[PDB]
């Protein structure tokens, strides 16, 4: 039948209306699955992998990755959502919902004989108008702690339990404010997300310092040093071999002893430099040295350091070099050729924590750390994973809010206002693209619909109530998730990231326009 | 025992069946992408056997992703690849033209005309088409940026990037202009090596831009180095900055107590000597295609120098062209001229969750990178393909400033000219000449069909218009299905693209018309 | 009209082996059923009258025990909800040490009553809110139910009485003797410094003479032998070495380069003389016991035998560290003679045979030391393993007592009092959450019900008696195990008390697990595929 | 994070370098004697890799693409 099948007999081809129907069905299925995720009233999903790992989540992107899907259009939507998560860290579920609703509304007119090109033109015009309105509606405002708290709550409440969200809001906002420099881009690598598995979920907190997942490797090391100098180094204190195949030659046992003793002089020189620095810095027992080394330390050097009362750690992470130099305030050293007291970090408390077979080291009471750690506690692995995803979303939301002082009212109020603006702008559009503009507005209207449906209220009645209130009053009224009545999102404290909304509009419109114009799907690589 | 002259798996097909099969295969290959031509073309989804998805309406990608068995289809796909590589545009046009010429040749082959007569007529028609195409061309002032932007626009109105036309046109024009180079009396463009396209999913498409420099996905080796340098002095290297084994076997034999420590100290001193040799030029940035040792990092850091390691050779060449540096593989031979001054800013910033290194304020850079921001990977891939088409068209115009009316005007004018020329042959070969002359109408017909208007009425009106005297520029408005004068619509294409398309299609027909016997199944015997 | 096609949308896009469950009946009710099944499997091993279960894992290794955590870990549970409940039980085991069966039973009862509440009309959110409110109320009430405190941990009798209850559920027949052993072992450990280390109590399992022949040794026992000829030291002077008892060698590569005949002739003599000098230097410090963590050279062994030095070789570094802790030595890295502060001391080291296994004993005369060991006897490996599990439970109970000294009455008294108080509170609360609060209160009855069922009496009569008695106000009254008729008695006089911290953590973890299971609404399982481990 | 294969992604993108004519396909053997007389023949210096499969069973298309 098809030309491709004429060339490649075992080729799968969907042509003309078939390809569009296939794409729309896939988008509708994805939207049907992801509808229940939207809003704090959404339902958790349990995802079990092949090996039996359990993951509880509500994140749209996480759900898309763990969904057992084998469809091309679903793959494209998943890639779009992955990009949205990577850049902004929020709006993945909204992304999928808007794409699916756009495709459904477009099909509603295409099935009436309309060419998809006109619908795409209407989509482009509506996207331009909606972007203009979004620029007109955002609330530019210098952000103190209150607005950041509100944004973090608006994200974490949708991601986790209410009390856990309350704790995580303070954690994330305090961490961001701690690591934020004035008029400088925020580096999220400087916040360490370490997870321990012993306490309850509400015991997770923020440490104004650093937490390491390894401890001292010598049993005679001090377990808690009160006042500490931090020596952040990247020098291999363990034994090393010559690059040029050295070998040893001797003629007697005494010569063997001499060679054995003389083979560790190179490392002992570095160890002696460290010991001399420690003795010069502190001659009393009041203070102490913590030596965090990115490279290993052989047991001989560990013993030599421990005899001098120096606690040392080996095989630290690469990012921990910057984390310690910013928190404690020292200088990371790749050699000990010229080491001075001014290259030493400071820490008002360093102690070691044991949990089962795992070992942890806390570096606390820093003067004014520029890199903090977010300690995650929970009784389950899946609880830790959920909290980690929620904290990632909250950190991204707070950073996005800080990036541009504008913030957008949430609860679907901006979607309703944009829908009304597009409807009013529709007469200005020339031609049959008015149908595409109307479809775009109806697709934008999905967010309040899904929010009301998840909250358990009637969809259409709640939507018409919201629209009537907004039309008669002109305010940015959203969907209340406890009563269903119209509510002013700005006054209540439901905030949305402006960058998230702009990225949603751009990506959804682009991908929907590209999909609508596809008229053939081919798989002709076999044979 | 089945004794045979040839092997069992050898199968031989011969006769008019072979010609019919070849022509039908070419027709079907044309029909694959017949609908992907014109400003109203519809995109296609290709499922890569490696698992990826390719969404495009470019002819070459679609035909490349298809696996076929009939070797005539393989010939057509190779034709598409050749047209793409030579000029970068007109892939669908050349495929459709080859199919149409083979159809009108099969017409005569069904009668008692030998294929060689058709070949001779086709070659004569090719000469006449080249002559007419050169005749109806117009010159272009390359200095006028408006005309160049209009040409690139006409080249990109048929792609998905057409919605952002001014942005894409400016990006392509700036990239092509600043990659243009001239040395030793030789002029070159080299879009392939320099003028890199780096795509980062996310953001918005309007944020895409061409940088006055090179951007790489690399970070500083040590966090203590500067991530923002105002006017860097860049030094590029190939050799590693670490102690390495010699070429020959160089085993040592230690019999004294202090030889081990001396060996290790000598290693350290050699690293320090290399770093001092680098420092002697007082640079700010050191880029190495290979590793940089931790001790080397320390010694560079003590001199307040930012170091980046493990960079691809192509990226290092691009950086050298952008900042005007020379790669040196031996630091002891580093010269002042080798130090790269000309970069106006170096800055490492975080995009998303991954660090990127920018050298993006070069004065007079001969290499550039194009930063693409988009919805996802497939959208950005299609955008990059469209940008490649735009850059290829721009370089073709820069090499040859001749333009030809587009949107079917050139094909109709050439068809009319050849039809008029055929009136004075009075030979048996005039019929194939006329047939291949009017076979060029498939391009306006395809434009009308994709637009949606009536093919027969519009095509007849266009032919009647072209029968007049000064109407060579009358084509089809592919968006509204009406006849317009393309000196008013403004659609123009480089003469090189049209010439290459016509030549390739005619010679594809010639090559596939010389075949009347197919044997297959024999081993490679390699 | 002969086949029902898959519905368009997600149903068609699903993978081959994947499974999708959505809604109440398909997901929540089924999870509740699975958790109830798990609780049913573990139920019968609760209380003193619990029954051991022979469990054989995939490796064809036999486990017989009534420890809920061990039974759960020896069963390859497949259902994800039961997996979550098992994770909660294991977390309770890690945090406290005892109470895993309580966690599992409470979670099962809570989920069953949640299923009933969902059936009668309530919503999942209402049930979860009600359970959270009731759990907060129970945690508020629990401190007021404390009957007494440990008030002394250096005493043997008091610690034995405190530890008897913990190790009465396991090994019910003979708990006094095990209590005395564990009390002595824990009192030897736990110095004037308040910190107590559970790992400092070692267990050695030597088969043959019945568990009543077990004893406590102030030191360590290693199932090894002595390399040298000396097998008894009375004034031990252990000198621990982490290096092999041999001349050290170069780390890169060492070759003996001989260029003349005299060097070839004298090499072996010089090497042996150096070895003898090193060993004699070690011996001249008064050391008579040498413990090495590496191999023993033949010449080194000969020269050690010449100077009457006991050789003990420890294969595992953990044993070396434990011996250093229990003796007072420092693990030297070279064959240098030990200095006085690094000089290890012990009261007696000897080679002895217990049953048919040779052991090396490091015995301290004083009733003190860093590490104490329990030599367990028995007629079966599995029996000794059960005694070891009971010992672990008792030691964890002692550690909890060190952390928190409060105790609450056991035997269902605390559960009945909690249920009564929470039910009384739930009446005062209006709204729909009162049903969830009342069901949370009723879920506490599964503990006295399990105890009565295992003891062989009618659970309903016992529960009614407990409610009556707690209605007058005797809040320290639980069921009497030693009775063939349903009866109750005061637990304070009987000394049947369990740690307050254990109850607190167990209730918290069980409630959290039940709530987390309830929160799940959809399940998307993937194809099991392989996963060998 | 070298344990997480930093270069895996970039190797994936520049593995999409078909460049030349088409991309060909793996040799399909339809006779056991064909397998035997192709493994017996051909120079032994270079390595020969063979894939065994049955149509329909999962875990095949990914291998063929690889
Ligand atoms: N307390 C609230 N009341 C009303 N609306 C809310 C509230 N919290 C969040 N929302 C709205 O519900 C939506 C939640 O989206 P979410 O589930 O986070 O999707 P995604 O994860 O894709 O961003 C947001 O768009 C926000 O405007
Ligand atoms: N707006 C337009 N109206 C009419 N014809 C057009 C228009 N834009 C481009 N064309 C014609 O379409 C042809 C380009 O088709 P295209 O899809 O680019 O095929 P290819 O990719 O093979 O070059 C050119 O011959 C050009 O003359
Ligand atoms: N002598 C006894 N009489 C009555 N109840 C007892 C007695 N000893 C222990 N119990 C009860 O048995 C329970 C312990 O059961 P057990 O098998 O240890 O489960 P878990 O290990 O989960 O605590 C405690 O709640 C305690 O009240
Ligand atoms: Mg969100
Ligand atoms: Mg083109
Ligand atoms: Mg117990």
């Amino acid at each position: 039948m098809a030309a491709v099948k004429t060339l490649n007999p075992k080729a799968e081809v969907a042509r003309a209306q078939a390809a569009l129907a296939v794409n729309i069905s896939a988008a509708r299925g994805l939207q049907d699955v992801l509808r229940t995720n939207l809003g704090p009233k959404g339902t958790m999903k349990m995802l079990v992998s092949g090996a039996g790992d359990i993951k509880l989540t509500k994140d749209g992107n996480v759900l898309l990755h763990e969904m057992q899907i084998q469809h091309p259009t679903a793959s494209l939507i998943a890639k779009v959502a992955t990009a949205q998560d990577d850049i902004t860290g929020d709006g993945t579920t909204s992304n999928v919902l808007i794409i699916g609703e756009l495709l459904k509304q477009a099909d509603l007119y295409i099935s009436e004989g309309l060419h998809p090109r006109i619908i795409t033109e209407g989509f482009e015009a509506a996207k331009e108008k909606a972007l203009q309105f979004l620029e007109e509606v955002k609330v530019s405002r210098e952000m103190d702690r209150e607005t950041l708290i509100d944004v973090a709550r608006t994200s974490l409440r949708t991601k986790v339990h209410a009390e856990l969200a309350d704790v995580l809001t303070e954690a994330v906002v305090d961490s961001i404010l701690a690591i934020k420099k004035q008029d400088e881009p925020i580096d999220l690598f400087m916040i360490e997300i370490m997870e321990m598995k012993h306490k309850s979920e509400t015991d997770t907190s923020l440490i104004r310092g650093l937490v390491l997942d390894h401890g001292a490797r010598h049993p005679d090391m001090k377990k808690r040093v009160e006042d500490a100098y931090i020596l952040t180094c990247n020098v291999s204190l363990e034994y090393e071999k010559t690059e040029v195949n050295s070998g040893f030659f001797y003629k007697s046992a005494e010569e063997r002893e001499k060679l054995v003793k003389a083979e560790r002089k190179f490392i002992e020189d570095r160890v002696k430099k460290i010991i001399e620095l420690k003795r010069k810095v502190c001659g009393d027992s009041d203070k102490g040295f913590v030596v965090i080394n990115q490279k290993g330390i052989d047991p001989f050097s560990l013993d030599a350091l421990s005899k001098e009362g120096i606690v040392a750690l080996r095989r630290a992470k690469r990012r921990n070099m910057e984390r310690l130099t910013l928190a404690c305030g020292g200088v990371a050293l790749n050699s000990f050729d010229d080491l001075s007291p001014d290259c030493l970090g400071h820490a008002g408390l360093v102690y070691e924590y044991t949990l089962g077979e795992e070992k942890f080291t806390f570096i606390e009471k820093c003067n004014n750390p520029r890199s903090v750690t977010l300690l995650i506690k929970g009784p389950n692995k899946h609880t830790l994973t959920q909290i980690k995803d929620a904290v990632r979303d909250g950190l991204r939301a707070v950073k996005n809010a800080i990036d541009d002082g504008c913030v957008v009212p949430g609860a679907g109020a901006v979607e309703v206002a944009m829908a009304e603006a597009l409807i009013k702008h529709k007469p200005s559009v020339k031609g049959r693209a008015q149908l595409g503009v109307q479809a775009f507005a109806d697709a934008l209207l999905i967010i309040p619909k899904v929010l009301a449906q998840n909250s358990g209220f009637d969809l259409q009645e709640t939507l018409v109530k919201i629209q009537a209130e907004h039309s008669e009053s002109g305010q940015l009224v959203g969907v209340d998730l406890n009563t269903g009545e119209p509510m002013v999102a700005a006054e209540v404290g439901v905030w949305d990231n402006y960058c998230v909304k702009k990225q949603l509009l751009h990506s959804c419109t682009v991908i929907a326009t590209n999909i609508l114009l596809v008229d053939e799907i081919m798989r002709a690589g076999m044979s | 025992r089945p004794v045979l002259v040839l092997s069992q798996n050898t199968k031989r097909e011969s006769g008019r069946k072979v010609q019919s099969g070849n022509i039908n295969a070419a027709k079907t290959i044309a029909d694959i992408i017949r609908t992907c031509l014109g400003p109203k073309s519809m995109m296609k989804m290709l499922l890569d056997p490696m698992g990826g998805i390719v969404m495009t309406n470019d002819g070459n990608a679609i035909l490349r992703e298809i696996q076929v068995q009939h070797p005539a289809a393989k010939s057509m796909i190779e034709i598409s690849r050749t047209q793409d590589e030579e000029v970068g545009d007109g892939t669908t046009s050349v495929i459709i033209l080859a199919g149409e010429m083979l159809s009108v040749a099969e017409h005569f082959l069904e009668q008692q005309m030998h294929p060689t007569v058709v070949i001779s007529a086709y070659r004569k028609a090719l000469d006449d088409m080249i002559s007419t195409l050169k005749k109806i061309s117009i010159p272009v002032d390359i200095s006028d940026s408006d005309m160049m932007l209009n040409i690139i626009n006409s080249s990109i109105t048929t792609k998905a990037i057409s919605r952002w036309s001014s942005l894409a046109c400016n990006i392509a024009l700036d990239a092509v202009k600043m990659v243009q180079f001239e040395e030793n009396g030789r002029k070159e463009i080299d879009i392939k090596k320099y003028a890199r396209v780096e795509k980062i999913p996310g953001g918005i498409i309007e944020d895409s831009c061409v940088l006055r420099g090179v951007m790489i996905n690399k970070d500083v080796t040590h966090p203590r180095m500067r991530r923002y340098i105002k006017n860097p002095r860049i030094v590029l290297l190939d050799s590693s900055l670490e102690y390495k084994k010699g070429e020959s076997q160089t085993d040592i034999e230690i019999t004294r107590e202090e030889d081990f420590t001396r060996i290790l100290q000598m290693e350290e001193e050699y690293i320090q000597q290399l770093c001092e040799d680098i420092i002697q030029l007082k640079p700010d940035v050191v880029i190495t295609e290979k590793g940089i040792s931790d001790l080397a990092q320390h010694y560079l850091m003590r001199a307040n120098i930012t170091a980046i390691r493990r960079v691809r050779k192509t990226d290092n060449n691009r950086i050298a062209r952008a900042c005007g540096a020379r790669i040196v593989s031996r630091p002891e031979e580093l010269r002042e001229d080798d130090v790269g001054t000309g970069a106006g800013l170096l800055e490492i910033k975080k995009i998303g969750d991954e660090y990127f290194t920018f050298i993006t304020d070069c004065k007079d850079p001969k290499a550039c990178t194009i930063l693409l921001r988009g919805a996802s990977k497939e959208i950005l891939s299609e955008v990059e393909r469209n940008l490649q088409d735009a850059m290829q068209v721009c370089r073709n115009v820069l090499l040859d400033p001749q333009l030809v009316p587009g949107g079917g005007a050139s094909e109709m004018a050439v068809a009319h000219a050849l039809t008029e020329k055929s009136k004075a042959m009075t030979g048996v070969e005039q019929w194939p000449y006329r047939a291949v002359a009017q076979a060029l109408e498939v391009i306006p017909r395809t434009l009308i069909q994709n637009c949606g208007a009536s093919t027969i009425r519009l095509l007849t009106s266009l032919r009647a218009k072209h029968t007049q005297e000064n109407c060579e520029t009358w084509g089809v408005n592919g968006e509204t299905g009406t006849l317009v004068d393309m000196k008013e619509l403004g659609i123009w294409e480089p003469l090189a693209v049209k010439l290459q398309t016509y030549k390739t299609a005619v010679e594809t027909a010639v090559l596939l018309l010389r075949i009347d016997d197919i044997v297959s199944g024999h081993k490679k015997k390699g | 009209a002969l086949h029902v096609p898959k519905a368009p949308g997600f149903a068609q896009m699903l993978k081959e082996g994947a499974k999708h469950f959505s809604g109440l009946e398909e997901a929540v009710y089924r999870n509740i059923q699975a958790c109830k099944e798990l609780a049913q499997t573990t139920r019968t091993a609760y209380g003193p009258n619990g029954m051991n279960k022979m469990v054989i894992n995939h490796l064809e290794k036999l486990f017989v025990t009534n420890d809920a955590a061990t039974i759960l870990r020896e069963l390859e549970v497949q259902h994800p909800a039961a997996k979550m409940i098992v994770m909660a039980s294991h977390m309770q085991e890690q945090e406290v040490g005892d109470g895993t069966n309580f966690v599992l039973v409470f979670a099962g009862a809570l989920l069953e009553l949640a299923e009933e509440l969902l059936r009668i009309g309530l919503s999942v959110s209402e049930v979860i809110e009600g359970y959270e409110i009731a759990c907060r109320k129970a945690h508020e009430i629990l401190p007021n139910l404390v009957c007494c405190s440990a008030k002394n941990l250096r005493d043997i009798d008091e610690v034995s009485s405190l530890l008897r209850t913990s190790i009465m559920s396991k090994q019910y027949g003979n708990e006094v003797f095990l209590a005395k052993l564990i009390a002595q072992a824990c009192v030897s450990i736990f110095p004037d410094s308040g910190h107590f280390n559970v790992d400092n109590i070692r267990v050695c399992k030597i088969l043959g003479s019945g568990i009543s022949s077990s004893s406590v040794l102030h030191g360590m026992v290693f199932k090894k032998e002595t390399e040298g000829d000396v097998t008894s030291v009375k004034d031990a002077k252990i000198a621990v070495y982490s290096c092999p008892f041999d001349g050290m060698i170069t780390e890169t590569k060492g070759t003996v380069l001989i260029k003349t005949a005299e060097e070839l002739m004298n090499f072996s003599k010089g090497e042996e003389n150096l070895m003898d000098a090193q060993v004699k230097a070690i011996a001249d410090t008064g050391a008579n016991v040498v413990v090495t963590g590496g191999k023993v050279a033949d010449m080194a062994l000969h020269y050690a035998n010449k100077y009457n030095i006991m050789l003990v070789r420890l294969n595992s570094k953990w044993d070396l560290r434990r011996l250093c802790k229990t003796v007072g030595a420092t693990a030297l890295p070279r064959l240098t003679p030990p200095v006085l502060e690094e000089m290890g001391h012990c009261d007696s080291v000897y080679l002895s045979e217990v049953g048919d296994t040779q052991v090396v004993v490091f015995k301290h005369e004083k009733e003190d030391g860093a590490i104490s060991t329990i030599v367990l006897r028995g007629s079966t490996d599995n029996l000794m393993d059960d005694i070891e599990r009971a010992v672990d439970d008792g030691v964890n109970t002692f550690k909890v007592l060190t952390r928190d000294k409060r105790l609450v009455p056991g035997g269902g008294a605390t559960e009945i009092e909690l249920a009564k108080q929470i039910t009384s509170y739930g009446e005062t609360c209006p709204g729909l959450e009162q049903y969830a609060i009342k069901k949370f209160a009723e879920a506490f009855e599964a503990i006295p019900r399990a105890l009565a069922e295992n003891s062989g009496v009618k659970a309903n009569e016992v529960i009614s008696k407990l409610y009556a008695v707690h209605q007058e106000g005797n809040k320290n009254v639980g069921l009497d195990i030693e009775a063939e008729v349903p009866a109750v008695k005061d637990m304070l006089e009987a000394g049947i008390l369990d740690t307050y911290l254990g109850k607190y953590w167990a209730i918290k973890l069980a409630t959290n697990a039940a709530v987390t299971v309830l929160r799940v609404d959809q399940i998307i399982m993937a194809k099991p595929a392989g996963g060998p481990k | 994070f070298l344990q997480q294969y930093r270069k895996q992604r970039m190797e994936e993108m520049r593995q999409q370098l078909h460049k030349g004519p088409q991309f060909k396909q793996v040799f399909e053997i339809s006779s056991g004697e064909g397998f035997l007389d192709m493994i017996d023949k051909e120079q032994k210096s270079i390595v020969i890799m063979v894939h065994i499969y049955e149509d329909g069973i999962p875990g095949t298309e990914a291998m063929n693409g690889c």
